[PDB]
DNA sequence: ACTTTCAGGGTGGTATGGCCGTAGGCGAGCACAAGGCTGACTTTTCCTCCCCTTGTGCTGCCTTCTGGGGGGGGCCCAGCTCCTCCCCATGCCAGGGTCTTTTCCCCCAGGCAGGAAAACAAG
DNA sequence: CTTGTTTTCCTGCCTGGGGGAAAAGACCCTGGCATGGGGAGGAGCTGGGCCCCCCCCAGAAGGCAGCACAAGGGGAGGAAAAGTCAGCCTTGTGCTCGCCTACGGCCATACCACCCTGAAAGT
């Protein structure tokens, strides 16, 4: 049987990071499952628009950073920028 | 499975899924519509749906093809797949 | 004479009710006839996975539960509190469905 | 040289290597710079874990220590920029928001 | 005494006269000065393409005539012909803009 | 530009775009409720077609940008490109 | 002999430029030879589609000249062009003359 | 320089309507109308091949693209004249 | 009308996809309770609908004055192009660290019985 | 304003079932190396967006009359809600069949890539 793949291990690491003494059922990781595939589909669909806007051929960081930008409301859109901007920083300058 | 089976959505679920709504009283007429309503909704949903299958050369409709329909129409659906 | 609600009590009881609770709210053998009578109209000989059927269902009560919504603020709208067929009509036509 | 996971170089649990073939695969542009999946993995990691933290509120609320699709919809309902997120969205087995109009209720 | 006309009359003119054309029903100037106030909110000295804000502007009238084909709706709803703020409300809310 | 440019939206207008809707009679604070809600429109609009701009890297603000904007809104605009 | 593709179709959209913007369009990893002909196909019937009824309107109004208005009354006016670009704005289009039967007078 | 489909438009316009013009506004409304149409088939016909997990755009995902995006009687004709010049390309 | 950019012709290579074979998972089909949900009838109440009337808010009209529309001119900055090149992303291969699938068992959720409490509606 | 009456919440007890941990492997991610190419940067150029000037008349704004429409009150009737009772049909269980789908293996042609040129379409 071909093995599938999905996000619910680090689903439940974050999980155990953010409640660790609460749990998940089947169900609720699908719809997990789904919400981050469709936030991951939405974000590089905007930043490929993005890209052909511009006459570029490479994805980049800025494009993903516009497409939170243009895709999440404004407090959400705030902090998840800031998180990424971070996490880009750490992995650029460390390690 | 072949005639007649809207009737099967009957006045007692319709009362339950107006309440579900918020409804507290229901015109004795609005059975009839909610049931050419929702006729309506899965004919549009299916349609996509037999697109897919038969797009994939496949006999059985499956839960991806039912989520893609969906999707297509802005009805995004979490927890069967995708 | 035996005790008896008053209209419009039990109906406020069973809006709480079924406000909490998840299940769906159309018996399941009915609503996959109709979704096979629906389907044979596009491709005979048709095969259904179970968890299309149950995708199917969810999506038609969100659907029909967000109409009642809307269809229940039009009533208010016009000063009711019973749902019209009118109603409901004006609700599809705003969000767009009959143009 | 140890394989050292780029996740853990970046400081997120969520999986940057399978962002970076995702992104590679799936046609998007001819080239992925090496900070999308950097920055994509860290977006969805921070997304997953507000829902996360809303729901385990909302199954605390209830009195269970198992988040259900209730607890999600209760969640993401409840939260205005969430449901601003995913409102054309339907969570199967969610529910609805309790909610009774003012002018139906008795006087 | 002189002529004049009934109330309404002159309205349903006015409707079969605007609804023949195509110009736009907003003054150019203190659109475009408001486009200007409106983004100077995210983004200081910031240029405008002319066409650009001739795209604002036929966006937001086709946007506002189709708002206000909705809001006659509902005010026809409740058995009017005066269209009201909450109009407008029930219209927007059921479209999505309000929720 | 800077102060007080939504009264630039005269009652005549908004009256000539209520015919245009088809509108009778209208009230008297319908100017300010549509003073509002054109107020909220064009600032979703020329929030998303500012950060076009801006990756962009440009300093001005063109049809483009306006007709991207209104495209990922779900209104598309015909007639001034793309 | 080198004829071109659109003419080996039978068709006046281009076909090799269709080709070339599927191609480099970022839809897939590689484009099959029938499917810029297809898709050339199918774009020629809209487009002719809708001028047909765009010049109908037109000649409807005594012009002899396509204008963004007969545009919008032929889109309107057709009840699946009208499904098909419903969300779609026409620049000076207007809009299609109708009143509602309770606002004329009795 | 900038390409577009004004002379195919053209070109098709002169042959529904030998004697009708257009105007530059028109015009340039039927581009953006090809333009809109052409990002809507060939994005659903990417998510086509992406389901099936396959790598390349033939005339089947163009043909379903179609039958998913137009209305009842548009997807009838368009799929009709894509399989005509298909078979008429191929065939010579 | 000139042109200059790009579509077509010919050839090499391989990789995607089509075809035959195969096995098992799961979808369809048939019994069989039985009991919980549905259908139907009855009461009656309360909500909708119609009619009237008042006054208030909207429209129609007229006059004054402002400011939007239309040229006219200057200017300077911002968007676009071009040429370098160098740093980044791509392609490929080897090897192990991670993630997937299977097994299981124990705690969290479901069911039930019994009691207490909380609204409801009649008087 | 009391008292009886359904309905729901709470708590203890029993139970089961599904999730969280453990283990083997398989599969893809990372490291290392070579390499073409895209995009960042330094100029240069000019198109257009901004800004000011002048004029004028078309449209906005304010006021006034008057009327018609929105709203509130009152009454009648008819149509839902609630309750009860008989039936039926959903559903949960169990057993069977075989069809379809997904994988494997082999190979064939269809598409990419590249080198040239002529013609199509853009100005």
């Amino acid at each position: 049987r071909s093995r599938k793949e999905s996000y619910s291990v680090y689903v439940y690491k974050v999980l155990k990071q953010v409640h660790p003494d609460t749990g998940i059922s089947s169900k609720a990781m699908g719809i997990m499952n789904s919400f981050v595939n469709d936030i991951f589909e939405r974000i590089a669909g905007e930043a490929s628009r993005l890209a052909h806007y511009n006459k570029r051929s490479t994805i980049t960081s800025r494009e993903i950073q516009t497409a939170v930008r243009l895709l999440l409301p404004g407090e959400l859109a705030k902090h998840a920028v800031s998180e990424g901007t971070k996490a880009v920083t750490k992995y650029t300058s460390s390690k | 499975v072949l005639r007649d089976n809207i009737q099967g959505i009957t006045k007692p679920a319709i009362r339950r899924l107006a309440r579900r709504g918020g409804v507290k009283r229901i015109s004795g007429l609005i059975y009839e519509e909610t049931r050419g309503v929702l006729k309506v909704f899965l004919e549009n949903v299916i349609r996509d749906a037999v697109t897919y299958t038969e797009h994939a050369k496949r006999k059985t409709v499956t839960a991806m093809d039912v989520v893609y329909a969906l999707k297509r129409q802005g009805r995004t659906l979490y927890g069967f797949g995708g | 004479k035996p005790h008896r609600y008053r209209p419009g009590t039990v109906a406020l009881r069973e809006i709480r009710r079924y406000q909490k609770s998840t299940e769906l709210l159309i018996r399941k053998l009915p609503f996959q006839r109709l979704v096979r009578e629906i389907a044979q109209d596009f491709k005979t000989d048709l095969r259904f996975q179970s968890s299309a059927v149950m995708a199917l269902q969810e999506a038609s009560e969100a659907y029909l539960v967000g109409l009642f919504e809307d269809t229940n603020l039009c009533a208010i709208h016009a000063k009711r509190v019973t749902i019209m067929p009118k109603d409901i009509q004006l609700a599809r036509r705003i969000r767009g469905e009959r143009a | 040289a140890k394989a050292k996971s780029r996740s853990s170089r970046a400081g997120l649990q969520f999986p940057v290597g399978r962002v970076h073939r995702l992104l590679r695969k799936g046609n998007y542009a001819e080239r992925v710079g090496a900070g999308a999946p950097v920055y994509m993995a860290a977006v969805l990691e921070y997304l997953t874990a507000e829902i996360l933290e809303l729901a385990g509120n909302a199954a605390r609320d209830n009195k269970k220590t198992r988040i259900i699709p209730r607890h999600l919809q209760l969640a993401i309902r409840n939260d205005e920029e969430l449901n601003k997120l995913l409102g054309k969205v339907t969570i199967a087995q969610g529910g609805v928001l309790p909610n009774i109009q003012a002018v139906l209720l008795p006087k």
